[PDB]
RNA sequence: AUGUAUUAAGGAGAGUAUAACUUAAUUUAUGUUUAUGAUAGAGGUUAUCAACAUAUGAACUCUUAGAGAAAUUACUUAAUAAACGAAGUGAAUUGAAAUAUCUUAUUAACUUCAGGAAAAGAAAUCAAACGAGAUUCUAUGAUUAGUGUGAACGAAAAUAGAGCAGCCUAUUAAAAUAAGUAAAAUGGCUUUAAAGCUGUUUGAAUAUUGUGGGGAACCUUCCUCAAAGGCUAAAUAUAAUACAUGAGUUACAGAGAAAAGUACCGUGAGGGAAAGCUUUGAAAUAGUAGUUUUAUAAGCAGCUCAAGCAAUAAGAAAGCGAGAGCGUACCUUUUGCAUAAUGGGUCACCAAGUUAAUUUUAGAUGCGAGCGAAUUAGAUGUGCAUAGUUAAACCGAUCAUUAAAAUAAUGAAUAGUGUCUAAAGUUAGACCCGAAGCCUGGUGA
RNA sequence: AGACAACACUGACUAGGAUAGCUGGUUUUCUGCGAAACCUAUAAUAGUAGGCAAUUUAAGUAACAUCUUAGUAGGUACAGA
RNA sequence: GAUGGGGUAGCAGAACGUUGAGUGAAUCUUAGAUUUUUUUUUUAUAACUAAAUAUAGAUGAUAACUCAAGUGAGAAUGGU
RNA sequence: CAGUCGCGUAAGCGGGGCAUAGGAUCACAAGAUACAAAAAGGAAAGAUCUUGGAUUUUUGGAAAAGCUACGCUAGGGAUAA
């Protein structure tokens, strides 16, 4: 009659509840379906025992190593940022930087160490856009370029990204400048802030700065190279000749 | 049709002066029985205090010394005192005090919310009033309960009999079910006048209201005000991206 | 049981108006409101027919001067439990299917010292090239990094919340900025080898004008901090009291105690009950009554066939049953039990796959390349998935092996996520009952 | 005399802290299906793991079983010296 | 004129009953709610009919649906 | 299949022996690979590939002697008189 009194889940929402040592004709009775006096009636069994023989891992070991230091890229394609661009989701007349992929839903809710541009549909990808992402695989720079458009990788850290969506961090694709000559410049450009905006990391390590200072990643680091000098800070391109 | 039209009354008449539009989406959802039924169990989970508590063998008061000797007493053997077996022993699985509490998917239980009041609307148990709303109780009387003249006796004892009258008369009262009155804020004419005649009905402020309370009584006379916040707040499963929400077909003719 | 508030020494003996509490054991006064209260009488023992607030007389003996066989002596305006805190000392049962390292475990316990709390505390801290900004408590991070043959043990950064407070002129009285110190070797603790603690033998330097410590072997640069001197409330622990809440208990329940650490047991340490009310009256058991059968018979007492008896009366046959036949209790445990194998005197009651966290599956259902959570304008809050591959990174719809590479081959590629119901893996007492023994602190000649 | 140390002494009593691959017990009904006591490993042989394999219900089937016809592997009973 | 029908270990599905809670400020009760019994009927671990005895207006009982478990005992030389 | 060596006129043959009887991991040691490098540059210690030393002979892999008639507990009658 009442509405409260006619309410219930569906019936296939509901399984059996099994009560066992409640008698014989439920099924589940004397021995509650664990046998005859054994360890697994009176006691508890190991779960990493296997009656005593060894297992594989001892015979044949524990192969290789778990690397901890290795980077995690959130992995975006050129197949579905078309498809962001046709929803009206991200504008393509203003820069898409990390601040706006994360915030269009693009990679998902989770920020990780970097963002990886790869280039599945590279072929079906005609717009032209002007992304600045951490890194970039050589199928998509060249598809970002093919249609008229400018990729820039830059180095960037998981607290560097999410004071960029908090706002607490502004963008720029350019590094730090060094150097007495501009020590006013960047001081002129704090102040007319009036806010405290903290600064985007550069790259430290030998690895990172190689990798943004080649002109085959498109690195923000590539324009102190010379056309002749190599991004390796140890080798250098031999000279080939009559010696 | 994408929206459903709302009649707005003047609670001491009854009578149409406003109309409102809501989105088919808000007050005319198909009746899920499943969903309504996991909103109600989810909300008796919360109000459970889950406080019952037993003694097992390992809190029952006493020594742990073996009672008997292992051999030679011709008895069955026997350990300590608190066992399950003995008089004053522990239950071994007993209540404990622990949360009785389930999850439920905010966007399911906003589809529940306005679920139930869709099954008000279809069935003509919603009654939406002009903001404001208060038991229009007498002036001459109300004078003398302020000022004191009257006993507290006797206060009570007339609120109980014109309440009873007053909602005969609109046939809301125990004899046809029970209302609801849900307002914004707290009212002393009306929340008092329901505390002391309760047979008739009941009146709750928005905070106070949950997915059994839009359920329980006959009808559910809302505010117009009250009702554009409880669907507002209730809306997570729609706006996501707007619908209709209040929007005034017909203004009040002032 | 939890939460909230308040408080910060506990017991005993004997005596007394037997609701009244200390030899004064029912002291003596003040103010206010008194039925519109508070939450025009009778009544001093035929009493306390008045509540709130504020004062007030009395308040014995022992623990507790010294002695002693506590409640005595002899003197005298003699007086402070437990739990919680910190340091010191520090096991074993247990697990690893034995067992030594390990685990159990910076545990239990004991000793000292201290307060209502204590401890800790304003970086010789963490971070990583950006920055954070004392301590304490809870959660995530995290069955992670990592260590270890294994079994297992196990961080921190950071985030969220509770609180938030800084200082040396410390809101209570302290430094002329710290030398046998930092540090090294060696023997140990802790632990990841660093850092930290430490016995023994040795033994530095003087500030970003780059002096010293740290950044997980170690050197270097850089960054960060400034030991060998100190103060600091709150959130926290425990106990007592009051109140609030309850798909908590309602008398073999709740607690051990609805009159309880009492009665009783033990030399002792110590162990430790039963017992509610005026209601209801189940079974077992006992003595009888009604109907019926029974003294020629060898029944696990039931079942199949069934004469007869049984209603004073129109109607209406429950029950008991002569006689005939069939049938060697139940459970457990076993290849197999009527077995002379196990267990039970009968009846009633108590009595065993449960809960939490974590990790999964099926079904149903919400949203959907997003899900979930959480929130004038902005930001904020674990996680999972969205791309795979390899020991691993680079790489990437491609990747790995071919000591150069190259379609040469081989292997690996396409909807998730939340909730409910239920069954499950893991760790905890882990479905219930049951050892002998091991260790630690106490008791007794 | 392994004697005594207050029921107990090849190491008392008491409080606190265990395990037991061993024994016993594990409570309502109806319905459907339905084994094994074999192999391998084990400080194992009263235990346990992995197989064979019981169950649940979804995808498949050129499935599985049996007979007929044709073909094949292999040497027993028998018979022989 | 469908097919199928013994069963231990074990696996699986569907239900009943017990205790408390929601609907419930509901429904019913001296024209007899409730009465541990007896009796009658119904494919029935359950309820129901009627009888006998006693007397409650709710600190009484209760269908249906749903929720949560200290939820079902001839077996532990079990305990009281 | 790729690499590149041998024999043979050639076809072709060769990834030890006519066939059936030699145990891992971990740790250690000798080489290679260039993966990661706990602030950073190096390194240490790790990871991958090849290789060697085993009555690890209880040979799927513990560093291990006895008595009890003073004996104890849990079981078995699954083994005795
Ligand atoms: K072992
Ligand atoms: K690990
Ligand atoms: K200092
Ligand atoms: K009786
Ligand atoms: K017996
Ligand atoms: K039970
Ligand atoms: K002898
Ligand atoms: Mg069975
Ligand atoms: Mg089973
Ligand atoms: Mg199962
Ligand atoms: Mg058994
Ligand atoms: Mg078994
Ligand atoms: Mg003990
Ligand atoms: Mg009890
Ligand atoms: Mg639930
Ligand atoms: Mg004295
Ligand atoms: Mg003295
Ligand atoms: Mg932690
Ligand atoms: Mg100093
Ligand atoms: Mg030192
Ligand atoms: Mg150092
Ligand atoms: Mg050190
Ligand atoms: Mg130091
Ligand atoms: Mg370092
Ligand atoms: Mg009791
Ligand atoms: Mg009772
Ligand atoms: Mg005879
Ligand atoms: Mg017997
Ligand atoms: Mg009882
Ligand atoms: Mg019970
Ligand atoms: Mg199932
Ligand atoms: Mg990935
Ligand atoms: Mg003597
Ligand atoms: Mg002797
Ligand atoms: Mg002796
Ligand atoms: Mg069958
Ligand atoms: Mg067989
Ligand atoms: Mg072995
Ligand atoms: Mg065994
Ligand atoms: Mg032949
Ligand atoms: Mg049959
Ligand atoms: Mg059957
Ligand atoms: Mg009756
Ligand atoms: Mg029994
Ligand atoms: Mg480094
Ligand atoms: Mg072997
Ligand atoms: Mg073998």
């Amino acid at each position: 009659a009442s509405i409260l009194a006619s309410l219930s889940d569906n019936r296939g929402a509901y399984h059996k509840r099994i009560r066992k040592g409640r008698g014989p004709s439920s099924g589940y009775g004397k021995t509650a379906g664990r046998g005859t006096k054994g360890q697994k009636a009176h006691g508890h069994v190991k779960p990493w025992f296997q009656g005593g023989q060894t297992p594989l891992i001892v015979s044949h070991g524990r192969k290789g190593f778990v690397n901890q230091f290795a980077a995690d890229m959130s992995e975006l394609n050129l197949e579905k940022l078309q498809e962001w661009i046709e929803a009206g989701r991200i504008d393509p007349t203003k820069p898409i930087t990390p601040k706006e992929i994360i915030k269009s839903g693009i990679i998902g809710s989770s920020i990780k160490d970097g963002i990886k541009l790869l280039g599945r549909g590279k072929e079906s990808f005609k717009i032209p856009v002007t992304i600045t992402v951490s890194r970039a695989s050589a199928s998509a720079i060249e598809a970002i370029e093919a249609a008229g458009g400018k990729i820039v990788t830059r180095f960037y850290t998981k607290e560097s990204l999410k004071r960029l969506v908090e706002g607490k961090s502004l963008h720029t694709d350019k590094p730090l400048p060094v150097g007495k000559e501009h020590v006013e410049e960047i001081l002129a450009q704090a102040r007319s802030l009036k806010k405290k905006y903290y600064r985007l990391p550069d790259p430290t390590s030998r690895w990172d700065i190689e990798y943004y200072r080649d002109p085959a990643h498109r690195g923000y680091l590539s324009h102190q190279l010379a056309p002749g000098e190599s991004p390796s800070l140890y080798f250098k391109v031999p000279t080939g000749g009559e010696k | 049709i994408t929206n459903v039209p709302v009649t707005v009354y003047s609670f001491p008449e009854l009578e149409p002066r406003s109309l409102e539009s809501y989105s088919a989406r808000h007050l005319h959802l198909p009746l899920r029985r499943d969903i309504l039924h996991l909103a109600v169990i989810y909300e008796g989970d919360s109000t459970r205090r889950g406080m019952a508590s037993t003694k097992t063998r390992y809190e029952v008061h006493g020594s742990h010394k073996k009672m008997s000797p292992q051999k030679g007493t011709g008895n069955a053997r026997r350990g300590t005192r608190q066992s399950p077996l003995m008089k004053g022993g522990g239950k071994t699985f007993g209540p404990k005090p622990r949360d009785f509490s389930t999850k439920l998917n905010k966007k399911v239980y906003d589809l529940a919310w306005r679920t139930a009041l869709s099954y008000r609307y279809k069935r003509g148990e919603l009654i939406v009033t002009e903001d404001g709303l208060d038991l229009p109780l007498p002036n001459d009387f109300l004078w003398l309960a302020g000022g004191g003249k009257l006993s507290r006796e006797l206060e009570d004892g007339y609120v109980r009999k014109w309440v009873h009258e007053f909602m005969t008369s609109l046939n809301w009262g125990k004899e046809a079910g029970r209302t609801t009155f849900i307002t914004g804020d707290k009212r002393p004419n009306l929340f008092t006048g329901f505390e002391l005649a309760g047979a008739e009905g009941r009146a709750l402020e928005l905070w106070d209201v949950d997915v059994k309370d839009l359920l329980e009584t006959g009808r559910i006379v809302i505010e117009r005000s009250a009702l554009k916040e409880m669907i507002e707040d209730h809306q997570s499963d729609l706006v996501t991206r707007g619908p209709n929400l209040g929007e005034v077909l017909v203004r009040a003719p002032r």
